[PDB]
């Protein structure tokens, strides 16, 4: 779907962080792990949390309905 | 479907009180309090102090079910000494603990930068 | 009383919102409707994992 | 001053590096629970949705929008919606902010936590604000509109904790660690061969001064020493999470206190 | 009451005895429009 607003484990706010972390992997040019630790997502919970997330929303955009 | 609500847990139902205090048959001079709409947080921290009165025989804190926000906790103490007065002033040196603490952080925190 | 009902009813276990409402004839030209509802599952005591 | 002392190892914004001395484990795991649940907070409770032809369905939204961060800072002179003699809800308990977002250029068109509007009247009070620590200062990202897709919605959010709901959680995830050193005992260490060398040694252990072997087991030994380190979401600032997560402990106890004082009625 | 299309950007208002089709369209799946009656929503 979208990428979720807060971690589930923790409870840290990850919502605000996707655009940013797509920015770093293709205008940087870094891996996912650099851009993840440049976030602030220390806890790997909050690291899987967006390193995890499937962005189905913009294929869900696809459609003209 | 058959959860119930979650103000539940700290919110106190229909006629229901805070302090459920009994006189325990078991040992004398003992009391068994039940506590309503709280938890761990208030019952460990509490029975930890109680511990610290020399004056108090026995002092234990249970959760019967997790499904239900209370707790009973048993005190014992001495002849010559309710265990009421334990109670409040196990209370009364937390209150104090924590306004010490309190203040302490605050004097620390005015120091600091970023 | 010249009519007998023939109304569906909700699901006497399950409840929800009203998702989205199709109205179309058929091959024969039938009118026929489809009614989509919605309901949002939060896990809860007994759920299978 | 006379009891507990406290030394911010680390401070910003967004968290807090201390160290508890003189303090019984009860205690600091007690203002632990209460700094994690039991603290007020502002969160988007209800939502009224007006028109939704988004992908994301409706109650779907309404939860992400439970889960945005919103000022709590003068939260304290907010009021429960149970405890106000209003109907619903007014002005003295909750703060309804509007939202309306429409697809308008043939790119997507991103709904962010900033297009929310404060609607009600705060009367001076801080409160209701989204926190927004984004860069860009979009803040979360709430849904995405096609072209002719459109979200009209309200939401009218109240006073609530954590405890209810984890949308009222203030801080995130706090750190908590006493005795880097075992010297305690309160933990027998699995390992295969060597115990020490497995098992990766903690930053706090330079702050302690390791065992001698030449030295027997200290029995007479409890806790005094706690590592922690709270970390906020926004919604209130760290040091006012400690200290209000202080004073509702305190506070919660006061009310059992008044409770026995209330008890001697006949 | 009234309807709207499924493959295109309409609104049409045919009651009974109307129905299928649509308004300069050609297909005849139509869907019924969202209720004025707003609901809410408790947002957990
Ligand atoms: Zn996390
Ligand atoms: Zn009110
Ligand atoms: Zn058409």
């Amino acid at each position: 779907m979208i990428v979720p607003v807060r971690c589930f484990s923790c409870g840290k706010v990850v919502g605000d962080k996707w655009e940013s972390y797509l920015n770093l992997l293709q205008e940087d040019e870094l891996d996912e792990g650099t851009a993840l630790s440049r976030l602030g997502l220390k806890r790997y919970c909050c690291r899987r949390m967006i390193l995890t997330h499937v962005d189905l929303i913009e294929k869900f955009l696809r459609y003209n309905p | 479907m058959n959860a119930p609500d979650r103000f539940e847990l700290f919110l106190l139902g229909e006629g229901e009180s805070k302090l459920k205090i009994d006189p325990d048959t078991k040992a004398p001079n003992a009391v068994v309090i039940t506590f309503e709409k709280e938890d761990h947080t208030l019952g460990n921290l509490i029975r930890a102090e109680l511990l610290n009165d020399r004056k108090v025989l026995f002092a234990a804190y249970k959760v019967e079910h997790p499904f239900f926000a209370r707790f009973k906790l048993r005190i014992q103490t001495t002849e010559g000494y309710d265990p009421k007065d334990a109670l409040k002033n196990a209370c009364n040196s937390i209150i104090n603990k924590l306004g010490a603490l309190k203040t302490n952080f605050e004097t620390e925190w005015n120091l600091q930068t970023l | 009383h010249s009519k007998r009902d023939a109304s569906t009813p909700l699901r006497s276990t399950e409840n929800g919102i009203v998702d989205q409402v199709l109205v179309t004839t058929n091959q024969d030209g039938l009118k026929f409707v489809k009614v989509r509802v919605r309901t949002t599952k939060i896990p809860q005591i007994g759920d299978k994992f | 001053e006379e009891g507990p002392q406290v030394k911010i190892r680390e401070a910003s914004k967004d968290n807090v590096d201390f160290i508890l001395s003189n303090v019984d484990l009860a205690m600091a795991n007690s203002l632990r629970r209460v700094m994690i649940a039991e603290i007020p907070t502002l969160a988007i409770d209800s939502v009224e949705v007006e028109t939704n032809t988004t992908v994301l369905a409706d109650e779907f939204i309404a939860h992400r929008l439970g889960l945005i961060p919103l000022q709590s800072m003068d939260i304290e002179q907010l009021e429960y919606s149970r405890d106000c003699f209003c109907e619903d809800h007014c002005d003295k308990c909750s703060v309804v902010l509007t939202l309306q977002a429409f697809g308008e250029s043939e790119s997507t068109t991103n709904v962010y936590s900033k297009d929310l509007v404060i609607v009600s009247n705060l009367m001076g009070r801080n409160i209701g604000h989204p926190i927004i620590q984004d860069k860009e200062g979009n803040g979360v990202l709430i849904c995405k509109l096609r072209k002719g897709q459109e979200l009209k919605l309200t939401c009218v959010a109240k006073k609530g904790i954590a405890k209810e709901h984890a949308k009222w959680g203030p801080a995130a995830a706090i750190e908590f660690e006493y005795d880097p050193w075992n010297k305690l005992k309160h933990t027998d260490y699995w390992y295969e061969q060597d115990s020490a060398k497995e098992w990766p040694q903690s930053k706090n252990c330079e702050y302690e001064d390791p065992p001698n072997e030449g030295d027997p087991f200290d029995y007479k030994a409890q806790a005094d020493t706690f590592y922690m380190n709270v970390e906020s979401v926004g919604s209130i600032p760290v040091d006012q999470v400690v200290v209000r997560g202080i004073d509702t402990l305190q506070k919660k106890v006061a009310s059992i206190l008044l409770a026995l004082t209330q008890m001697d009625q006949d | 009451l009234k309807y709207i299309c499924a493959e295109c950007s309409s609104k049409l208002s045919l009651s009974r005895t109307d129905a299928v089709r649509c308004k300069d369209c050609g297909h005849r799946i139509l869907l019924k429009a969202r209720t004025k009656r707003l609901v809410q929503f408790e947002a957990r």
